[PDB]
């Protein structure tokens, strides 16, 4: 992906340098209007081709325009990232290294101005290319990925995990290294969605133990043992084995 | 010498076996076995109990009592001569050590309620509770822990004279490691098992463990744990008869930890269960052949229903 997206990092500078004024007035009238009164630029269908918020429970995005200003200076904060971004992956692939807001520190180090760029960039990921209008998404699609990934960096990794996966996996080399942002708290995926919704019944044939609403670490006023009868003669039979002749050693010791 | 359980027990107490005159528990049977089947069936009938020697069975309107009882009450008898459905006669032996699921109470109690309060001579009573179910766990740690019993109330005898005979004392890679041990629970209940004297003692105990009034049943924990090797066993599609299949469940109803010895008719699955047992259990087991004419023969089914064989063959 990273290489793919290395290489159309020059193909949209191409896209820069043969657009001299045509799009790029069209954004100098109206990135002066991003620092006027923010407000997004469609309300129509473009926003289902747009990470609508990566990082959801949060108050605004109220100063926008980052500590970037210009398009090939935003481009030049991924090529500031990327290519940084591959220093972070492409050394790392030696250990295994579980350090989520360990790496967003680091990377301020190397980011020069970070927090604010971080969080403020996948828009201006988009509306840089929202100027264009021009490239086909799947094209622009692993790209995209990139943008969401630091912004998560930026608002929710003390909480959540980052892990570094490069080994044996499908790889038998090290052919396809990886990392992985993982979140921790699906209760911070679905305190939103509580505090966006009045009282909302779980039903789960198979919840057994109660406690693992707990696990998802929330309150409940009603939980309880549904009891219904059999006048089926017998609804099943659950039949645990344990042969004695062949002795079960069914679990994988 | 050192080898006396208590042997098979009448021996008097009875004169011109034409009890006419006396029979006098058997009167006590004669009662209820004549007094109670007036309306269409028995509710009597005491498996005729006689004091000497051995006593029957019913099997003739078994129904449900004796029929069940066909094989139930024979645990303790062998049934020696079998029959049309009509009476049948068995002998009398060691087999309440067998019998150890169970007290001799108990079994006295429905031998009681089989024969209705038919009363024993005595004969049986002097001879019901002589050896007292005890079992001798081979545990992890290389010999054996020093099981006692589901039960408490044998220590009691016992630690007031054994000791003062001879004393007793990754992550997701091991999680599931210790969930075995997990399931290293109380031994069905408190188990109450002591630590091994140093394993050259047995042999000094085992000789005094009988001596006072109990009797110790040796078993095989091979199977969870075992710090040894284990050999290849392979059971290459052996489909086998429930004849058989009931056989092994009796060895092991249990957990993974009790020695057995069965007994089939001639020409049955011989060469088989020995060799179920040598691939099961996962053992390095042994064979005893009687001559070398046996040598050659269990060793071919073992050479059949096992692949165990690449130079692994030890005659």
């Amino acid at each position: 992906t990273l290489d793919r997206c290395q290489g159309n990092l020059e193909t949209l500078q191409k896209t820069v340098l043969r657009i001299k004024e045509t799009d790029e007035q069209r954004l100098r009238d109206e990135y002066r209007r991003l620092v006027e009164g923010l407000r997004e630029a469609s309300a129509a269908r473009e926003t289902d081709a747009h990470l609508a918020n990566p990082v959801l429970p949060d108050e605004v995005l109220q100063e926008a325009v980052p500590g970037s200003i210009r398009t090939a200076e935003h481009f030049l904060g991924f090529l500031r990232r990327l290519l940084e971004y591959v220093k972070w992956r492409l050394r790392v692939q030696h250990v295994v290294q579980e350090s989520p807001p360990a790496f967003l520190s680091g990377l301020a180090q190397r980011v020069c101005i970070q927090r604010k760029p971080l969080r403020f960039c996948a828009e201006r990921l988009r509306s840089l290319l929202h100027t264009l209008e021009i490239t086909d998404l799947a094209d622009f699609s692993p790209l995209t990925l990139l943008a969401n990934f630091a912004t998560l960096v930026s608002t929710y990794a003390k909480g959540f995990t980052i892990i570094i996966e490069p080994f044996d996996d499908r790889t038998p080399t090290i052919a396809n290294p990886i990392l992985h942002f993982s979140c921790m708290d699906a209760s911070l995926a679905i305190k939103p969605v509580f505090e966006r919704f009045q009282s909302v019944i779980i039903t789960s044939g198979t919840l057994s133990p109660l406690d693992i609403y707990p696990k998802i670490l929330d309150f409940h006023p009603v939980t309880m043992a549904t009891f219904t009868m059999t006048l089926a003669r017998v609804c099943l039979c659950p039949m645990i084995i344990g042969r004695g002749n062949d002795q079960v050693a069914i679990s994988s010791k | 010498p050192g080898n006396d359980p208590q042997e098979a027990v009448p021996s008097a107490a009875g004169k011109q076996v034409d009890e006419s005159g006396t029979k006098v528990d058997e009167y006590g049977a004669k009662d209820y076995r004549l007094q109670m089947p007036l309306k269409d069936d028995h509710t009597s009938r005491p498996l005729w109990v006689a004091p000497d020697g051995h006593i029957f069975l019913e099997a003739f309107s078994p129904v449900y009592k004796y029929a069940q009882d066909f094989l139930v009450a024979i645990a303790e008898p062998v049934c020696r001569p079998t029959h049309v459905h009509e009476y049948k006669l068995t002998a009398y032996s060691l087999y309440a050590a067998v019998s150890v699921g169970l007290q001799t109470s108990d079994i006295t109690e429905y031998l009681r309620k089989l024969s209705k309060t038919g009363v024993p001579d005595g004969i049986m009573q002097f001879i019901k509770l002589c050896t007292v179910s005890y079992g001798k766990v081979k545990l992890v740690l290389k010999h054996n822990r020093y099981f006692v019993e589901s039960c408490h109330p044998d220590v009691i005898q016992h630690l007031l004279q054994d000791p003062v005979i001879r004393e007793c004392r990754m992550d997701l890679f091991d999680f599931y490691e210790q969930m075995d041990k997990d399931e290293e629970e109380e031994e069905e209940t408190q188990t109450v098992s002591f630590e091994v004297k140093q394993e050259m003692i047995e042999e000094l105990q085992k000789r005094c463990i009988h001596l006072e009034y109990p009797l110790l049943a040796e078993y095989d924990f091979r199977n969870d744990s075992v710090n040894p090797d284990i050999n290849i066993d392979l059971k290459p599609t052996a489909v086998l008869r429930p004849y058989q299949e009931k056989s092994l469940r009796k060895m092991f109803g249990n957990g993974r930890a009790r020695s057995g010895v069965i007994v089939l008719p001639c020409g049955a699955g011989k060469s088989l269960v020995g060799v179920t047992a040598a691939c099961t259990v996962r053992k390095r087991c042994l064979v005893l052949g009687n001559s070398a004419v046996s040598v050659e023969q269990w060793k071919a089914q073992f050479k059949m229903w096992s692949t165990i064989d690449d130079s692994q063959i030890c005659r």
